[PDB]
């Protein structure tokens, strides 16, 4: 109940509810999206 | 070619072919901790060399 | 849980107890560097130009980074360097530990 | 009401970096009171035992000057932290 | 970059990997099917609202 | 404290005037911006650039 | 909000509540 979080197209579910805010350029964003075309994943790990 | 034996592998894709340098990064599952110069900045963190070589603390007065 | 993020700390704070250098043993250069100075000098002046309690008289200057410069040259700087060893080892000198130039 | 030790990782400010205990305390411990947490498990009915970590292992633990790492591009400070709920 | 906003979480390291097909179908927002764009957005198409606002379009998701 | 002898003197000058200030960053992150703006407003608004902060959240922030 | 300034990075549970 309380960690249920839903979507604008209705689907709601349960998830990720641990996520941080880190600083990086934006060209990092669009080179992840563009290697996620590819198939390709780079996890990020995040310090604390 | 004398390139390939390298840690980083951000930074032989910068350099180039990256297609080929990608491809050997993601079959072998590589691991770069952010060393090169070049993977700080295509992650942008502070750099290594100069005056990112050390850290700076605080001394508070209370524990 | 709770006991595995305690173990994962234990580890940690072990690493870092095994990564440092106590302060009877260093043998890095007793001198601040340039890049020392410069830095301590730039993160002095962002803590006081951020509103931080502040030790030598101001002279009617305004200029952090001169504010700054002053208290180097007065060693009223709380500040700590933390050198790297290449192997992740760490020395902690204190500003006024070291010696400016 | 459970007493539910936990870490923290709080930020220091400029204006703190004098009462670093009294800093962490109003910047995060006194927003948390009479507010449920969703890390926790209820409401945060109060807090004691606010100790800071250093950043200096070497330290001993019964000194006073201890060690905040500032953030190498601004002036905040971040450390780890031990205290003590009181949770409804 | 504010210097009064700081960050506390950082990127100590990235490390290659293969997004597998099960990932992506459960990540994902929509499937695309029809291979129109526009008639405004194609609803099912490339520039469908759940892939992100669009010309004033609120995003679906 | 011990900027606002230039800072004001400054956000008067206002954006064409130099030495002047073309904005005036709160602390909450608004950015407001003194180029469609009169003398006045623009003295007002130096005149209350160093007070303090109404809202508990913001209170370790200063203007910029 | 939500701020680096105002809530912790992370609250980590360091042992059962007790
Ligand atoms: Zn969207």
């Amino acid at each position: 109940d309380s960690q249920i979080w839903e979507d604008g197209q209705g689907n709601k579910f349960v998830g990720g509810n641990e996520t941080t805010t880190v600083a990086i350029p934006f060209v990092l964003k669009y080179l992840d999206s563009e290697l996620s075309a590819m198939g390709i994943r780079l996890r990020y790990n995040v310090e604390p | 070619q004398g390139m390939e034996t390298s840690t980083s592998s951000f930074m032989k894709m910068s350099y180039e072919t990256t297609c080929q340098f990608l491809t050997k990064a993601v079959l072998d599952n590589e691991r770069e901790q952010l060393d090169s110069p070049s993977a700080r900045i295509v992650v942008g963190k502070l750099n290594n060399v100069g005056t990112g070589s050390f850290d700076v603390l605080a001394k508070v007065p209370n524990a | 849980g709770p006991e595995d993020f305690q173990q994962h700390e234990q580890i940690r704070r072990k690493t870092l107890k095994e990564k440092a250098i106590p302060k009877d043993q260093r043998a890095t250069t007793p001198y601040m560097t340039k890049y020392e100075r410069a830095r301590i000098l730039g993160t002095r002046a962002l803590q006081i130009s951020m509103n931080a309690p502040v030790f030598v008289d101001l002279e009617g200057e305004t200029d952090p980074l001169r504010i700054a410069m002053k208290e180097l040259a007065e060693k009223k700087i709380p500040l700590v360097i933390r050198r790297y060893l290449p192997d992740g080892s760490f020395e902690d000198w204190s500003v006024e530990e070291l010696i400016v130039d | 009401i459970v007493r539910v030790p936990i870490a923290l990782y709080v930020s220091l400010a400029p204006m703190y970096l004098e009462n670093p205990l009294q800093g962490v305390m109003k910047q995060h411990l006194n927003p948390l009171v009479m507010k449920y947490n969703n890390k926790v498990g209820g409401v945060v009915l109060g807090y004691e035992g606010l100790k800071i970590l250093d950043a200096d292992p070497l330290s001993k633990e019964d000194t006073s000057e201890k060690l905040i790492k500032i953030t190498p591009d601004t002036p905040f400070g971040f450390t780890w932290c031990h205290v003590n709920l009181y949770v409804w | 970059m504010d210097i009064s906003k700081p960050v506390g979480s950082e990127i100590t390291s990235v490390d290659f990997g293969i997004l597998t097909a099960k990932e992506i179908r459960n990540l994902s927002a929509k499937q695309i099917t029809n291979p129109t764009v526009l008639d405004h957005p194609v609803s099912g198409g490339l520039y469908d609202l759940a892939l992100g606002a669009f010309l004033r379009n609120l995003c679906s998701t | 404290a011990y900027n606002i002898a230039e800072l004001r003197q400054a956000v008067i000058n206002g954006p064409d005037k130099w030495p002047g200030a073309t904005q005036i960053q709160n602390e909450d992150g608004s950015l407001v911006s003194l180029i469609g703006m009169s003398v006045e407003q623009r003295k007002a608004l130096a005149n209350q650039l160093l007070t303090p902060s109404s809202n508990v959240s913001t209170h370790t922030l200063n203007k910029k | 909000t939500a701020t680096t300034l105002n809530t912790p990075v992370v609250i980590h549970a360091t042992q059962l509540p007790q």
